[PDB]
């Protein structure tokens, strides 16, 4: 059983950091985009603001899946089982 | 296009005269145009170069 532990220690890191990896990476490319956008057109930033927030949505949905699996391996484990 | 850029030009006299005689009183004419609106400027108070 203690491999079957110890490798799931690095899978949760795996699944969290590469999430974190780029969700950071890419609300640097999106974020700079809004800048940008918002100093051309001030009178605009109400409606750049929601759009934004639609593709928040999309670039978030897998590490969100990521990090809700990586809890479900730190707090239960279907390995340890060896089922 | 360009909204960011707002050139002084675009937000809130070059007098014009013959070098030859014979006219029928067309510089005249002109410079009684010219001393009318200096006037309404004098009198509102702004200073004016030609």
């Amino acid at each position: 059983m203690e491999t079957v532990v110890g490798l799931t220690a690095i899978a949760v890191a795996l699944l969290i950091g590469l999430g974190a990896l780029g969700t950071a990476i890419g609300f640097g490319l999106l974020g700079g985009k809004f800048l940008e956008g918002a100093a051309r057109q001030p009178e605009m930033v109400p409606m750049l603001q929601v759009k934004m927030f639609i593709v928040a949505g999309l670039l978030d949905a897998v590490t969100m899946i990521g990090v809700g699996i990586a809890l479900f391996f730190t707090f239960a484990n279907p390995f340890v089982g060896q089922i | 296009a360009n909204p960011e850029y707002r050139h002084p030009f675009m937000v809130e006299y070059i007098v014009v005269s013959s070098d030859r005689g014979l006219c029928g009183g067309l510089n005249i004419n002109l410079f009684k145009s010219l001393v009318k609106d200096m006037s309404g400027y004098r009198e509102q108070g702004a200073e004016i170069d030609l």
